Formats: C-alpha cells, structure tokens, sequence
C-alpha cells in the first residue's frame, strides 16, 4: 500500500497537503485531478493524525461545508457531521466551508484561497 | 539601541516571530503587552525579510478591514496598497508565498513590529 513522493499514510488512506492556495471548490477539484478528494475525516483516529501532522502556521480545507438550506455542516461523502467528532469555531452560515488547524476546526469564507488537504485509498 | 534576545532587529524596526498559535485579536493584544502592533510592514525591504523568515509558516500582520469598511493597520491609518491582499477576508496573514485574508478565528502564528526607538 502506497502513494507517490510527498504523500503521508495513515491506514488505507493517502494524504497530499497541496502547496498552493485555492478557493475551496478549486481544491476539491485539484484533488479530483489526482483521483482523490478533499479531506473527509472518517473518525477520531483519522482526526488525531492530520491534527498533530500540522505544524503551527499550517492548515487547510476539508470535505466539510455549510449547506445553504438547512444551513448545516456536511461532508462531501454525503453524511451529516456530528458533535461526536468535533465542532467548527465560527459563524455557520451558507457560503462557509471548513479548514483545519493543528488544534481545532474553524469556519471560513469558501470564496477564499487556502492550501488544500486531499485523500483517497 | 537594538532589540532584546527574542526580537529580531531589521533597520528601524524590531520584529517578533511567534512560536505557538493564536487568533488575530489574541495577537493584536500580545504585541500591545509589549507596546507594539501586529508587524505592520511599510518598506519594500521589510517585505522580503518577512516572507523569507516565515516561509511555509503562516503569521498575522495587523492589517484588517472592519466589515466591508476598509483595510486598516493596528496603529492609525488607512492602508494604501503597494501590495495585493488576496483572500477576501478581514484579517491578513503572511506566508513566504504571499499574504491572504481570513476571518481571524484560525489559530496560527503572528509577527510583531514596533519602532526600534
Ligand atoms: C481570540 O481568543 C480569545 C481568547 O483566547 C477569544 O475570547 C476572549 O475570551 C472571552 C471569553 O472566554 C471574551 O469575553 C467576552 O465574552 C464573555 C462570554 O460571553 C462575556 O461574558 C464577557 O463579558 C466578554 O465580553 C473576550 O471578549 C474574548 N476576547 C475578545 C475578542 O474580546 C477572542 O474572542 C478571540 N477573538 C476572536 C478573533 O474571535
Ligand atoms: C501608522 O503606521 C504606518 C506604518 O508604520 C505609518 O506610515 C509609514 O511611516 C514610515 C515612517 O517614516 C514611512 O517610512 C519612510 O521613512 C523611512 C524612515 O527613514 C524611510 O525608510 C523611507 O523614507 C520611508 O518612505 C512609510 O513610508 C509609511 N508607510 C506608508 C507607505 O504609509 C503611518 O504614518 C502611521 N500612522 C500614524 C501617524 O499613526
């Protein structure tokens, strides 16, 4: 089990931490452009890995975005987010996507440029 | 005059580079508890240094825009614009790459600037 140069590994999933800034939808794209998808934290163990895999000053987008309608947080994998995992710090309005810091998960303006965080098997 | 053993002396300024992370406001204060202001950059020579001594690591810089109003530093003064501020947020941060905008909630590093007497 493996992936190209510069791609950490925690269980059956690979992880490229992008390198340039791009609007959320853009990165979700960039991940696809490498048969992969924006991060989607399956469970606590996957979290307690990317988490302390981020050195202060480092962060990035993820498969969590607001919904516009119900106005909630959901994963690009198509499953509702749960307080059993974590809970974004910041407004929770439409037009807002998520990014992860080594400590917590904040909420940002999807129309903004940040580094991505792609995964896949 | 010079700066202490934690601060870096660059021309007519003293800069402080953060080790742990904080939000934009939690930082604005910090520089103040050393009577400073989130590393506000003004010359073209300073810029290089900052990006250079920061690279892959993100830092806050005081520049901010109060709800659609207009980007303004920590001290007092409207920001002119010799450099872009991509992002579309209200708080600016510095990477060797460039400077982007954020909601200032994210806990990242920062830089403090304060006239070297
Ligand atoms: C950046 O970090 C700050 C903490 O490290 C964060 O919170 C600050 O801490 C307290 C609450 O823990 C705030 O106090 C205010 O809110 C309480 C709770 O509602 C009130 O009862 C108090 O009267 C008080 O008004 C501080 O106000 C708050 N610091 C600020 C911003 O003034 C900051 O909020 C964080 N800043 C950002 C960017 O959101
Ligand atoms: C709020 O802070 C601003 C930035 O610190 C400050 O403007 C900047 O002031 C410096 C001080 O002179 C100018 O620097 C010029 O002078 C130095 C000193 O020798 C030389 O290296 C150059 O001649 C340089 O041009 C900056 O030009 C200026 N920054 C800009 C372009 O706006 C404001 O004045 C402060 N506002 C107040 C008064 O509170």
């Amino acid at each position: 089990y493996l992936c190209p140069n510069d791609w950490l590994l925690n269980e059956g999933k690979c992880y490229w931490f992008s390198t340039s800034f791009k609007t959320w939808k853009e990165s979700q794209r960039d991940c696809t452009q490498l048969q992969a998808h924006l991060l989607v934290i399956q469970n606590l163990d996957e979290l307690e890995f990317i988490q302390n895999s981020l050195k202060p000053g480092h962060f990035g987008w993820i498969g969590l975005y607001v919904t516009f309608q119900g106005n909630l947080w959901m994963w690009i994998d198509e499953h509702f987010l749960v307080p059993e995992l974590f809970s974004v710090i910041g407004p929770t309005d439409d037009r807002s996507c998520a990014v992860i810091t080594g400590n917590w998960v904040y909420s940002e303006d999807c129309s903004s440029t940040f580094k991505g965080i792609c995964q896949r098997d | 005059v010079a700066c202490s053993g934690d601060w870096l002396g660059v021309r007519d300024k003293c800069f402080y580079f953060s080790d742990d992370t904080r939000n934009w406001t939690a930082s604005k204060i910090f520089c103040s508890l050393q009577k400073a202001e989130l590393a506000q950059i003004d010359t073209q020579e300073d810029m290089e240094f900052l990006k250079r001594y920061a690279g892959t690591d993100m830092h806050w810089i005081g520049l901010s825009r109060k709800q659609g109003d207009s980007w303004k530093w920590t001290n007092g003064t409207t920001f002119n614009g010799w450099f872009e501020i991509i992002g579309n947020g209200s708080f600016a941060f510095l990477s060797a790459d460039g400077v982007h905008s954020s909601r200032g909630f994210i806990d990242i590093k920062w830089i403090c600037s304060k006239p070297k007497y």
